[PDB]
RNA sequence: GAUAUUGAAUGUUGGUAAUUGACCUUCUAACCCGCCGCCCUUAUCGGGCGGGGAGACAGUGUCAGGUGGGCAGUUUGACUGGGGCGGUCGCCUCCUAAAAGGUAACGGAGGCGCCCAAAGGUUCCCUCAGAAUGGUUGGAAAUCAUUCGCAGAGUGUAAAG
RNA sequence: AGGCCCAGGCGACUGUUUAGCAAAAACACAGGUCUCUGCGAAGCCGUAAGGCGAAGUAUAGGGGCUGACGCCUGCCCGGUG
RNA sequence: GGGGCCUUAGCUCAGGGGAGAGCGCCUGCUCGCAGGAGGUCAGCGGUUCGAUCCCGCUAGGCUCCACCA
RNA sequence: GGGGCCUUAGCUCAGCUGGGAGAGCGCCUGCUGCAGGAGGUCAGCGGUUCGAUCCCGCUAGGCUCC
């Protein structure tokens, strides 16, 4: 639970994936389920199932 | 800045003398004892208001 | 009907009621005292009334929330026609401190509407408040606590009222977003978010336009940085930025 | 917009001593009708007469302000190694300038469009730059002191004299 | 008494135009849109009278831009209108 | 080529009097606090009692021109 | 025509201006992303010298340049 720039309450989800080579730390919006950013980017060319 | 002025014979009222002063240096009405050729003698001539 | 365009859509509410006050004073020939209209609603009323003459007094000179008298070409008003009661806030000042937030919160806590009180004056020697005379006895009876301070209210006359951060700066433009950024010491992109969302006001009008041009002597009200005033615009620099002066409250 | 054509009433609000203004509404009789009927008259002109509509408005005149390339008359510099573009245009000083004076080039260098009420007048008195040597702060460089010292300074400001 | 074919730019098309150096990719066009216009219409010609508009009346008439058809036509109203 | 404008701390900008302010970054303190970090002021040579702020040139970057046969 | 520069492993280029032929990518191997593999007369040809992409001789070819 954090605040936005206006001061309204927002919830962020931080996913920490432990998958060896494919391990990642990914921050998302909790409401929209949209990725804000990930420590490692995964393009559609690298993974057809999921993009980071 | 420096401005045109008239001095005037404080006796007869004759506007006898133009000149220049700096106003910032000299902000109050300057006076000098310069000959009035109406009166035909030295008088105090003061800057015109 | 063709007045609303000049104000905001939310401000329509007040304008409708402001027209209904003018309606009375013309037709019925009697002064209409109002309920401490907000600094913005002063500006709106002044427009809506027209030139019905208008008077305004919030007790002391320099009250934000002031009550307005709408009077015709006769019956020019007095200081007591505004129906103002001042109070000294008594508390154990040696032990506890009352601040503006606590006292404001307490006034609202007893159920007093913002329109029923003017300014809360803090001096070195006294904490005072001004209310409408119709609510005076209620406020005196109910306002027994402000924050952690137990308080009581002593009635006083208006005559017994015990009535900056200069910051010379440069801005590229006199746009709202530019002036806020400068005053509040922010990136402009951040200031634009403030303006667009509706956090800045200009003379207590919520301006949501980043490009609104701000004039000399405009009270800006950045929610987050408090309140600040463009007091001077002082020509332009060598590299063509407006020489300006800010004064935060 | 004012004013004339332009009148009558009722309110209301000015200003003078009851008259004259201002504005609102109403009226009809001026004015208007590219409306109807009748007649001049075989006439979609015009005019007359009677309705109706509108009405002291409009229209038109005079005066005023605004807008106005719709239209009109014009202007839009010179020098210039062609013209344009760039630069320049008056004044001062130096060099070019050929040991009087004057002397050209879009030749070489800089200044000016002031300043000073003393930085003017006069009287009296005086001598500068820098260096050496010695000095608590204090240092290459503040302030002394000593010697040396045609000026190596100064002369409001460019340069020359 | 047709040469024909493949491919591309431009304009949809038939039309129109610099009589006498340019026939075109230019103009027009049907379609689109914006806008003005309640009728003594607006617009236009004329000092006016008188006219066109129209013996029409907003599904009409004038003006601006666009130019068949198909899919579409985003952002900016501070400046200027 | 010519003109016109620009060059300041990490970042954004103040500013002939001896180079600042915010933010970032560091100090300890938990939406404010508390002190630091950092400058050939594009460079050059000069005007002078001192130059970031004179003045003349050199960079570089943008900007506008480079036409008429 | 005149000058200018390069040719290097599967592919693309490093290598100081002799000090002892490499990287990246691809490919082959095992592991669970990793290391490890291969692979070049350094365009070719022949001088220099203790070693030559390296120095020069000597010809390809392609670009740079009017
Ligand atoms: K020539």
């Amino acid at each position: 639970k954090s605040r936005n720039e206006i001061g309204d309450e927002t919830v962020r989800k931080l996913y920490v994936e432990i998958m060896g080579r494919h391990s990642n730390i990914i921050l998302t919006d909790a409401a929209e389920n949209v990725i804000i950013d990930g420590l490692k980017h995964l393009s559609p060319s690298m993974n057809s199932y999921r993009t980071v | 800045m420096r401005v045109n002025i008239t001095l005037a014979c404080t006796e007869c009222g004759e506007r006898n003398y133009i000149s220049k002063k700096n106003k910032r240096n000299n902000p109050d009405r300057v006076e000098f004892k310069k000959y009035c050729p109406r009166d035909k003698k030295s008088t105090l001539h003061r800057e015109t208001k | 009907s063709d007045i609303y365009q000049h104000f905001r859509k939310d401000e329509r509410a007040f304008i409708d009621q402001a027209l209904e006050w003018k309606r009375i004073v013309q037709e019925q020939y009697r002064m209409k005292l109002t309920d401490f209209l907000d600094p913005r609603e002063q500006v709106i009323l002044s427009a809506v009334t027209g030139q019905v003459g208008l008077a305004f007094s919030g007790g002391y000179d320099r009250a934000e929330r002031k009550r307005a008298i709408l009077f015709p070409e006769y019956i020019t008003p007095e200081e007591s026609d505004f129906e103002l009661q001042a109070f000294n806030v008594r508390y154990a000042d040696k032990f506890v401190s009352v601040d503006h937030r606590s006292l404001l919160g307490a006034l609202m806590g007893i159920g007093l509407k913002r329109q029923k009180f003017g300014d809360i004056v803090f001096s070195e020697t006294a904490v005072q408040l001004i209310v409408s005379a119709d609510t005076a006895d209620f406020v005196a009876a109910q306002l027994t606590q402000a924050g952690k301070a137990a308080v009581s209210l002593e009635k006083i006359d208006l005559s017994d009222l015990n009535i900056v951060e200069i910051r010379d700066d440069t801005v590229s433009s006199l746009r709202l977003d530019a002036v806020c950024a400068s005053m509040s010491r922010q990136s402009r992109q951040k200031s634009q978010t403030l303006v667009k969302n509706g956090l800045v006001k200009v003379n207590w009008k919520v301006v949501e336009d980043p490009s609104y041009i701000v004039a000399e002597g405009d009270m800006l009200s950045i929610r987050g940085f408090g309140r600040c005033s463009l007091t001077k615009i002082e020509g332009k620099t060598k590299k063509d930025k407006w020489r300006v002066t800010f004064e935060r409250q």
